[PDB]
DNA sequence: CTGGAGAATCCCGGTGCCGAGGCCGCTCAATTGGTCGTAGACAGCTCTAGCACCGCTTAAACGCACGTACGCGCTGTCCCCCGCGTTTTAACCGCCAAGGGGATTACTCCCTAGTCTCCAGGCACGTGTCAGA
DNA sequence: TCTGACACGTGCCTGGAGACTAGGGAGTAATCCCCTTGGCGGTTAAAACGCGGGGGACAGCGCGTACGTGCGTTTAAGCGGTGCTAGAGCTGTCTACGACCAATTGAGCGGCCTCGGCACCGGGATTCTCCAG
């Protein structure tokens, strides 16, 4: 079998560009990229989890950590796409 | 599943699986996986947009190392978050100075 | 009739072709054998990857990209278009490692 | 046998890396630079090998090493 | 309650102490305010992530430990403040 | 003795507390409504600032020394901020 | 004092029983030992993480120190550190 | 167990900071023993530097002036600590 | 001074080399509500310092007149590392095989964190000279 | 020259230390396997040596220029001097929240494939440029 973190990446690619191919090297770029970005963000959430002196990591630490790492337009679509997406989910359980 | 019920294209279940099995600490982030999935889906969408269109300018539909590195680096703030990274299959950038002209 | 060039047209081919096309150029297997021979000083009968040595060529060329660009900035801020010992060593230094 | 490092081909992927001019002094000291950086990645690679019980190193191990050395590369997993 | 033009509080003779401590000669007055600009961007970065830190800590009178975490965020942790 | 001991022997903080303390207060208002008349924290701000000036002026200083100059042009601090990644 | 105070001036009292010092340099060493401390411990954590191992012991500490600061200082570190571990394995 | 390791520095204090640093649940069999012995070594090195450097001026105290003497004359940890200022 | 042959450089275009694409039951991960399991703020406020409280001369910065004291450009100067070019020598590309420990599955011996009891060095507070300002 | 906070000791801990108490992960045996050892053949990756050409940074020399020094000042701050409480940590707890599982259900997993994907020709079209005018 095969495994990567880019099958949903080319899914969203077909959501944006329905007739487009993908190189295998880019699939591993996306996989290593998702893991790298994940460990960085979870790292900063852990660091603030020290800083706030909580034994709990909730969404507050991650969101503010994202606010720490990316400055302006990533922040635009981060609170916009991120927070609005959280708004889209969190009305229910 | 809840991933669709979150209004997500990315698997909220699998992302939460990265959270619990990632072990970077009673809970994990409440809205945080939705938040990160939204941001990563966004920046993913623009980088796929850049490689697809810019590569499509040469009639080709996949991403070459030139378009790999250029696709990554054409976002300035993503370049800031990835300023100390190495791009495998990247080669170079279009940063040709006039002093870089022979 | 000899198709010889202008002094910089090779570097023009470098920027146009070699800055446009971005592929690895040195053969993986001899450098993999170099990783074997250098690896002789560590432990007997190690196995490697083709992808590890191709990663060595990738990290080698991107390493040359970073060293070349900050080496350039060290040259050109000091009003120089060529590269020296002092700008490669100083270029490595000014990251904050040295 | 470090002469497996073929210097005009090292100049070729230097050109591919965008290098515009190389002085004559650059070659041996650059062999020093790749010498120290390369001995770092094979070095800590060997430390990972000695801590574990494998004889087959991976490209992901090079990803681990470059993660320690701040030149992390994608496109191989991890 | 209304504060203007305190950038000269990073005084010129202090710039003589550290800048002339560096051994650089003819350290131009036309460059001092630009150096204060570098001070401006750096200090607003560490005050930036600092006030996000104490904003998460929801305190009104900021402790120095917040500043330590701020420099810590940029890897420029210094000794002598905790 | 002038440069080394007069310009280099001083390591205590150099500025009178209230004015640059109000610089900390003033600029701190200008981003989030506030660093205050802080006794030790404002001192940590000045110490951090001057230490950062030690770093940027020192690698800046090395760039000056190798480039056959003993004066400054802003390109040096721009390059130092570049290679550190401040810019 | 919430620091490494008591052991630093404990051995400093072992070398100089009439010692006058300040808490400030002790805070300097507090940030120093805490800083290098979390560096080494984080290195052991990611060290066991990378090689797919669920154990962190003096091998992870040992090799982690070898990654952060090798050399003859590491040789004396495993010398007194390892022989010290041997002592603790024999004497308690 | 620290004095029962015959060593100068606590294994339980350093071990508690290891645990509350929250890395993994499996703490080592002798991981804080060996780690506390290594920082016993190098901390003993910088404290011998503190005794000699304190005795530079018939004193029993190093100050950040003496800490700039030692660290600005240091190679190992000054190499290992780059972005660090002793106030 | 400009301006094309000509070698480096694309543009579809077909065709499958074979990889981007080709596809469904199931299973391993996994959704939902109670119990079990559980961590941080809750409003009010205490005493160090937060915000509001204040006068003068000398504290260190600001400013005037010597005065000094440093980079930077035009042009030469002779500098020197580079590249064409076929050929240079094993290495390259493509071909492979077959069991061995690599990779994987199974056996085996192991398996120390959590709570409480034991306990003793250590923290804030208080004296006082030689260390301290 | 002038003198007071940690050495030292005392309330008052409070975290190291250790024994139950269930508890689980790496070394290793065992099976297929990517390639190690050994074999194969044709094609080529790249670059010493010789010829060919321009090219790199940097000083001689001259212009030059500006903040520091010296001297003097100068109001906010130094230094001395206010007041009720701003707020940090604490106060007890409510107020409130969360994993595993009873129960299991759904898209990747497992399992295999595919047919045209885009690499390689096919032929043609760019292109810009360095040696010609």
């Amino acid at each position: 079998r095969k495994e990567s973190y880019a099958i949903y990446v080319y899914k969203v690619l077909k959501q944006v560009h329905p007739d487009t191919g993908i190189s295998s090297k880019a699939m591993s770029i996306m996989n290593s990229f998702v893991n790298d970005v994940f460990e960085r963000i979870a790292g900063e959430a852990s660091r603030l989890a020290h800083y706030n002196k909580r034994s709990t990591i909730t969404s507050r630490e991650i969101q503010t950590a994202v606010r720490l790492l990316l400055p302006g337009e990533l922040a635009k679509h981060a609170v916009s796409e991120g927070t609005k997406a959280v708004t889209k989910y969190t009305s229910a359980k | 599943t809840r991933s669709s019920r979150a209004g997500l294209q990315f698997p909220v279940g699998r992302v939460h699986r990265l959270l619990r099995k990632g072990n970077y600490a009673e809970r994990v982030g409440a809205g945080a996986p939705v938040y990160l999935a939204a941001v990563l889906e966004y920046l993913t969408a623009e980088i796929l947009e850049l490689a697809g269109n810019a590569a499509r300018d040469n009639k080709k539909t996949r991403i070459i190392p030139r378009h790999l590195q250029l696709a990554v680096r054409n976002d300035e703030e993503l370049n800031k978050l990835l300023g100390r990274v190495t791009i495998a299959q990247g080669g170079v950038l279009p940063n040709i100075q006039s002093v870089l002209l022979p | 009739k000899p198709h010889r060039y202008r002094p910089g047209t090779v570097a023009l081919r470098e920027i146009r072709r070699y800055q446009k096309s971005t592929e690895l150029l040195i053969r993986k297997l001899p450098f993999q054998r170099l990783v074997r021979e250098i690896a002789q000083d560590f432990k007997t009968d190690l196995r490697f990857q083709s992808s590890a040595v191709m990663a060595l060529q990738e990290a080698s060329e991107a390493y040359l990209v970073a060293l070349f660009e900050d080496t350039n900035l060290c040259a050109i801020h000091a009003k120089r278009v060529t590269i020296m010992p002092k700008d490669i060593q100083l270029a490595r230094r000014i990251r904050g490692e040295r | 046998n470090i002469q497996g490092i073929t210097k005009p081909a090292i100049r070729r992927l230097a050109r591919r890396g965008g290098v515009k001019r190389i002085s004559g002094l650059i070659y041996e000291e650059t062999r020093g630079v790749l010498k120290v950086f390369l001995e770092n990645v094979i070095r800590d690679a060997v430390t990972y090998t000695e801590h574990a019980k494998r004889k087959t190193v991976t490209a992901m191990d090079v990803v681990y090493a470059l993660k320690r050395q701040g030149r992390t590369l994608y496109g191989f997993g991890g």
